[PDB]
């Protein structure tokens, strides 16, 4: 019925932590395989964090917004999906001033955030600047995704495939650098090739087929029209079906169909364009007009598409097709291109310069292979987009966590009062991402991590971080392992925000 | 005995309502007060639902029992009447039944327990009355600078105390408008609050006008104008259609031509009406044609297109004008010339980062203002602005219902005491009715302080002595009026503090609180069929 007390903030704490230790070994290069049963008996031995807890079914409240919080964490960031559950479920794992010493959540909520203030003015601190101009420099910081992967061969150019796209994306006027992947950076699997055929186009690009042998082939100067309405018989305004069945109401139909679709391809064909994209369908009686005039029909096309091929060869969007003016023309683009590639036709509205947008190709022999290109790429491109934000690296390997843990030890002394208790216990709390490293190597857990307390008290705490291949400690200057700083400071907000989330909540009723 | 249901009756039946309705108060209790904690709702889909709000969870907690159905058709009447401290009023109405059924168990009779609680909410009413202030603080006294210090404490723009508030006080007093029988409240939306990153996070600055974020299109106009005249239309400038769902088809090729000319002609007779009226600010919230834009430069009028229609509302209101709906008389087009016109002195356009905002200063009648946070940080200033709009409603809140009462607990520790000495003056089995009813009102300093992390016991005892020595002698040694502090977990004075609550509150929560625990505890017999 209804669950209060402090046993709803107890058993917030089992559910968090259960959903945690699940995905421990499957942090690192050496992350553990887990195998899951289906209920027909598949089995599905994959070691992502994300494909994991999407097939898993919990039923309590708390786990399901721990799983939904990860889930929008990746599709901002491509990566540190795992480390977010680890370090939210490690926070919430100290249940000693919660239960033991009957402190109140308030206080301890109060101890999170004066810490999450101090964790991220320490990365700042102890980062690194980057230089972008370097195509070498970028090309390093790409390769820990790309290892252990099929694209490590043609890698060298699957890196200015995403290094390139990201860049066209940024907006360096505004001030602000916003990047949309999904809208302007869209990419679509074109079949046939091989990896190296994969190259960069500018342009929207459109994978709709060719019907009919009459279209324009190459175009000098294109001209492309919009318009939101669709080509076929006109429709009342009530709710009234058309089912076609005695001939008495064939031959009256079509006629008004036949005059009311001429009427408004007439003032199509008066501008005389080279190609027509509807947002509606087109049905055949309007693909017989359009033929006539020997040019490519397009029917079945979104609003946001439009809104990109508009701003791509400098068109207009019109509400109907018989208010159709001069104005609207595709001056300005590259050339319009039928031609078939990979036994599949194509529409080529592209262009020679940067519309505000781009169009990536994909080019393989099977769909195995373009599968598997296509993510590779996708969290590729997520990589060189937190990069160009903000150009600030960050120690990985579990150096940055033993790095802010040093800094809020230090700082706690001075902290006077009941919340330095908790204060501390943050501190602590980041050494769990150290502990997994080494933990999957095999090497012993108590005797690094203590002789790598020492070294950050001593050197700096920007280097001395721990080697995921080997085992041993290591310092992050000679090493690739260097992570980007906007993954890690929403890595850490998050995890604390989750963190009180949970606590926030004293009561669980049901209701309607 | 051969029926077709069930019927009991007994204490039991009485235990069962009690004990009914405490636990619908111990859902929203710990939930009391702006520290109170979340609370998840969870739906038969599988949904979750999370705020602190007492009256919202009531509105959506579902929990079948007779009594219960009771309590939560109570909150429904005090958010219709009022719309605050719905959450109160469940609480005391629990505690009341807590009490009286502890009575029954001594062979106190119900109709005299209910008799001491209508004598006792009586002489409530009465004490209050007393104790109560009128609106004050509007002239020759300022402590109602500290009024909003108080809420701006919990926030980070309460750096500077007197800096950020000093400006707020200015922006509550200059909106104050009649409108109605010499009535004048402060309405809600009046005063644009935006943000700005420029320098430093001490150039935040007072504005009298109405901020109007919009563009001036092409360069041809002039971007400050004395002219006074204000023209107000919602009319659209460009192409006019039948509809935009009923679209006439133009079979007749040369009648396409002919149409194009007629839109283009009937604009240029209404784009002379316009300018006959020789106003240069124009506001169009239909959109004005890229035609009709070169016709603006020649007179030099400054005219917007896409006016937002709620920019318009607050812009005729400031200028003092009327909106004009569309130039249709039923007759012929016509602008209604010396009406629609607005008046005002000096209207320029102001510079800010990466929006531009047109600033109509100096009206005939406007009762309104504007404030521009100029901060640091897109984090720092963002929190600023919802931190002035919640501590502006506090100092409406306050300066609206005239009459207002210190908050923070400080209204049921004071008739705890009084009413308890008011027991021993009547007699005749109505003492133990009416000693409840004063250890029952001290739950709500009770729940405050559990909130508030503290010790309920020691503040509550603090508070009772306070109060005391205000009713033994009126000298001003004894505190008077004295709340209680969440923040530092300590007694305060609400009346400096400024922490009130309108009158009309707590009357109304002790009254609708009374007759719940009347109605529950009337029912003696549970019939079913």
């Amino acid at each position: 019925k209804r669950e209060s007390g402090r046993k709803v903030q107890s058993g917030n704490i089992n559910a968090a932590k259960t959903i945690a230790d699940i995905i421990r070994t499957c942090l690192g290069p050496k992350s553990m395989m887990k195998m899951l049963l289906d209920p027909m008996g598949g089995i599905v031995m994959t070691n992502d964090g994300n494909a994991i807890l999407r097939e898993i079914q919990v039923q309590h409240p708390a786990a399901k917004s721990m799983i939904e919080i990860s889930r929008t964490q990746d599709e901002e960031v491509g990566d540190g999906t795992t480390s977010v559950i680890i370090l939210a479920g490690e926070m919430l794992s100290v249940a000693e001033h919660f239960l033991e010493q009957q402190m109140h959540p308030t206080v301890v909520i109060s101890a999170y955030r004066k810490a999450l203030d101090d964790m991220i003015s320490t990365l700042k601190k102890i980062s690194i600047p980057v230089d972008i101009s370097d195509s070498d420099m970028m090309l390093n910081i790409i390769n820990s995704s790309i290892t252990t992967k099929a694209i490590s061969r043609w890698s060298s150019l699957a890196c200015n495939i995403a290094l390139d796209a990201v860049k066209m994306v940024q907006f360096e006027e505004n001030g602000r650098k916003e990047i949309d992947i999904k809208k302007y950076a869209r990419v679509e699997k074109i079949p046939g090739g091989i990896i190296e055929d994969s190259c960069v186009l500018r342009g929207v690009m459109i994978n709709k087929d060719v019907t009919h042998p009459r279209m324009r082939r190459y175009i000098k100067n294109p001209r492309i029209v919009l318009l939101d309405s669709s080509l076929e018989y006109k429709k009342g305004e009530s709710q009234t079906d058309i089912e076609i069945t005695r001939e008495e109401d064939f031959t009256r139909i079509l006629q008004m169909e036949e005059e009311y679709i001429q009427q408004l391809c007439e003032d199509i064909i008066q501008l005389k364009p080279d190609v027509v994209i509807t947002e509606k369908g087109i049905s055949d009686l309007a693909q017989h007009y359009l033929m006539r005039a020997n040019i490519t029909a397009i029917r079945r096309v979104r609003k946001t598409d439009n809104n990109r091929i508009a701003r791509a060869c400098g068109a207009r969007i019109v509400s109907r097709p018989e208010e159709l003016r001069e104005d609207d023309v595709g001056t300005g683009a590259g050339l319009l291109e039928i031609k078939k590639i990979g036994d599949e036709y194509f529409t080529f509205i592209t262009d020679c310069k940067d519309p505000k947008a781009c169009t990536i190709l994909l080019r393989g022999a099977s769909k195995e292979i373009l599968s598997e290109v296509e993510r590779n790429l996708q969290d590729a491109m997520q990589v060189c987009r937190n990069v160009l934000l903000d150009p600030q690296l960050v120690p990985g390997g579990g150096a940055s966590e033993m790095a802010v843990a040093h800094a809020l030890t230090e700082k706690s002394k001075a902290m006077t009062g009941v919340e330095q208790w908790p204060y501390r216990a943050v501190a602590q709390a980041l050494e769990v991402i150290p502990r997994t490293l080494i933990q999957n190597c095999g090497a012993s857990t108590i005797r690094l991590l203590t002789s790598l307390r020492a070294k950050h008290t001593q050197e700096n705490c920007e280097t001395w971080g721990v080697n995921g291949e080997t085992g041993t400690l290591v310092d992050m200057k000679e090493l690739g392992i260097w992570e980007p700083l906007a993954v890690k400071l929403q890595t850490y907000k998050t995890a604390v925000e989750t963190a009180v989330l949970l606590l926030r909540i004293d009561d669980i009723v049901s209701g309607h | 005995l051969s029926v077709f249901g069930d019927r009991s009756t007994g204490e039991t039946i009485r235990s069962q309502n009690v004990m009914a309705a405490a636990s619908i108060a111990n859902i929203v209790k710990s939930s009391l007060g702006p520290v109170g904690l979340d609370k998840m709702l969870v739906d038969d889909i599988g949904d979750v639902t999370i705020t602190n709000d007492g009256a919202t969870i009531l509105k959506l907690l579902e929990v079948e029992h007779p009594a219960a159905k009771v309590l939560c058709e109570l909150a429904d009447l005090q958010d219709k009447e009022v719309g605050d401290g719905t959450t109160s009023v469940v609480i005391i109405a629990a505690e009341l039944l807590k009490n009286a059924d502890e009575l029954v168990k001594q062979k106190i009779h119900p109709t005299s327990v209910i008799s001491g609680y209508r004598l006792a909410c009586k002489e409530a009413v009465r004490y209050i009355n007393e104790n109560l202030i009128v609106n004050t603080d509007e002239l020759g006294r300022d402590c109602l600078i500290n009024a909003a210090k108080t809420s701006m404490s919990s926030k980070i723009i309460g750096i500077n105390g007197d800096f950020f508030a000093n400006m707020v006080v200015d922006a509550v007093l200059a909106i104050k408008y009649t409108d109605i029988r010499g009535q004048p409240r402060y309405p809600v939306n009046s005063v644009n609050i935006l943000k700005a990153h420029g320098r430093s996070q001490m150039e935040s600055m007072l504005i009298s006008g109405y901020a109007l974020n919009c563009v001036v299109g092409s360069q041809g106009m002039p971007k400050r104008i004395v002219n006074a005249k204000i023209a107000c239309l919602d009319f659209s400038l460009q192409k006019t259609k039948m509809k935009l769902g009923v679209q006439v088809v133009i079979t007749d090729p040369e009648k396409l031509d002919q149409i194009r000319q007629r839109e283009s002609d009937i604009t240029k007779e209404r784009i002379q009406k316009i300018l006959a009226t020789g106003a240069n600010v124009i506001l169009t919230t239909g959109g004005i044609d890229d035609m009709c834009l070169k016709y603006f430069v020649e007179a030099g009028a400054m005219a917007v297109r896409r006016v937002l229609k709620r920019d318009l509302k607050r812009i005729a209101k400031a200028s003092g004008a009327t909106i004009l709906s569309t130039l249709a008389n039923l007759e012929g087009e016509e602008t209604f010339e010396a009406a629609m016109l607005g008046q005002a002195e000096e209207v320029v356009q102001e510079r800010i980062c990466d929006d531009e905002l047109i600033l109509i200063k100096n009206t005939k009648a406007r009762t309104s203002a504007s404030i521009i946070l100029r901060g640091a940080n897109d984090f720092m200033c963002d929190e600023m602005e919802r931190s002035l709009h919640d501590a502006l409603c506090v100092v409406k809140r306050v300066l609206e219902s005239k009459s207002v009462v210190p908050g923070g607990g400080a209204v049921e520790a004071a008739l705890s005491i009084y009413l308890e000495n008011y027991a021993t003056s009547m007699g005749s089995r109505e003492q133990l009715a009416i000693a409840e009813f004063a250890r029952s009102l001290l739950v709500i300093p009770n729940t405050l302080a559990v909130n508030a992390a503290q010790d309920s016991t020691d503040l509550v005892a603090k508070l009772r002595a306070f109060h005391n020595e205000a009713q033994v002698n009126p000298e001003r040694k004894n505190l008077k009026w004295i709340g209680l502090d969440l923040s530092n977990g300590k007694p305060r004075d609400n009346k400096q503090a400024g922490v009130f609550e309108p009158t009309i509150v707590k009357v109304k929560s002790l009254k609708f609180a009374t007759e719940a625990a009347i109605t529950i505890l009337r029912i003696d017999d549970l019939i079913k069929l």
